[PDB]
């Protein structure tokens, strides 16, 4: 069903499957101790994991899995695609990461916890990095649908969706005016960061299993998708 | 597990 | 520089010509395998291969522009990344198999051995049947490995962050003009581009957990000297 | 630090 969708209908499929941005309770605070700097990103990211399992389902090509791959994929790729929508909301501030509307931090106080500020760095990084290519809404839905299907798929319909919101991701640079060279060194560029996206979320999973041994209570879905790092 | 119900509702 | 200058078979002539050799193992088929040797015997090898993988990223175009500080960074993160997607290259045509030497070639079975390699073993080998199926090319192969070297550190004043960019997009044609020689059509180039891409998503996973380990395995058990210099880089 | 060393020498 979902090969035979144009990339048009692509494109407005994923853009209307967007979930919404949150706001972090609203204690504020402020400075933070890393006891509750973990437990405002805790409960946020939690929230937002509800969000992103219902997202998904909302992703062509993905109800069409068994159940067991929806799983599997979602549980490879959750922190991947939390930190991609952090990167995503914070474009627009740069040395800063916009975890919620109400909860803007920078660098500094990614000092809080005991780094974290190397997370923070990369994050930061990231960011910067698609405020520089100018990363347009339409490419940033499919980046991270990409990343769903992508990250847990070694480990054939896939790789048929996969190949799709890559004919979507040219075609929307085609319609911004990209000459055939300037789409496929842009298409390299975007998916080049994934890997890094990939890097981050590693760094930040075995530090997640690492606070797990009792800064902040987890939520039991938190410890699920946590439990399935190993 | 919880990811199940989840994805089912 | 020099770099921006080469012609896309410019490029694949000096990539394919600054391939390493494909060491051999001290591995004595007389023996069983225990975990502790058997992770020895990787060891040793890794530590060679990094010798001339040091080498072979100074043959590198662009590479050796950059400065010496920039160099070792790229190196430190990207080292088993590149060991990595090689071992997976010489076992493209050994379906069940990871071929880490000529004379060591072992299945998942033989795998289980080390106390959590398996995993490892398993993506390993589909990430080798995955680059069967697609009929990878060795000239495609030293294109994604000069990627991984360029691009694996490059998120870790400096005009230099845009040079290596610069190298990377010449890689990035390069690969579209293999593509197109091939006679696939430009649907079918952009969507094989994208592919051979996502697996160094992958690779970098692969990577983030076997260094996992490698420094969990540093407590105990055999590593040489670069080997540790590289792993302390990690963590 | 052994890799800088072998960038150079
Ligand atoms: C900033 C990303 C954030 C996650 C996040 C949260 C909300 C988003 O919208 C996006 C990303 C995150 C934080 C807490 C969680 O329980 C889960 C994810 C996160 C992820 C992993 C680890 C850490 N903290 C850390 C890092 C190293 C050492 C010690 C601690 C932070
Ligand atoms: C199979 C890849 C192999 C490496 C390798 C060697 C040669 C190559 O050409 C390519 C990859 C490797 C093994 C040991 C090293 O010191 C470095 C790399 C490697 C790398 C990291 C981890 C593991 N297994 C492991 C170790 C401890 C605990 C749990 C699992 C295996």
């Amino acid at each position: 069903l979902a090969l035979s969708l144009t990339a048009d209908q692509m494109v407005s499929a994923l853009l209307d499957a967007e979930p919404p941005i949150l706001y972090s309770e609203y204690d504020p605070t402020r400075p933070f101790s890393e006891a509750s700097m973990m437990g405002l990103l805790t409960n946020l990211a939690d929230r937002e994991l509800v969000h992103m399992i219902n997202w998904a389902k909302r992703v062509p090509g993905f109800v069409d899995l068994t159940l067991h791959d929806q799983v599997h994929l979602l549980e490879c790729a959750w922190l991947e695609i939390l930190m991609i929508g952090l990167v995503w909301r914070s474009m627009e501030h740069p040395g800063k990461l916009l975890f919620a509307p109400n909860l803007l931090l920078d660098r500094n106080q990614g000092k809080c916890v005991e780094g974290m500020v190397e997370i923070f760095d990369m994050l930061l990084a990231t960011s910067s990095r698609f405020r520089m290519m100018n990363l347009q809404g339409e490419e940033f839905v499919c980046l991270k649908s990409i990343i769903l299907l992508n990250s847990g798929v070694y480990t054939d319909h896939i790789h048929r969706v996969l190949d799709k919101i890559t004919d979507t991701l040219i075609h929307l640079m085609a319609k911004a005016g990209l000459t055939l060279q300037q789409q496929h060194q842009r298409l390299a560029q975007l998916l080049l960061i994934l890997s890094h996206i990939r890097h981050m979320s590693n760094k930040g999973m075995e530090h997640l299993y690492s606070m797990k041994c009792n800064v902040v209570p987890l939520s039991d879905l938190l410890l699920e998708m946590l439990d399935a790092h190993r | 597990k919880i990811l199940h119900r989840l994805l089912q509702d």
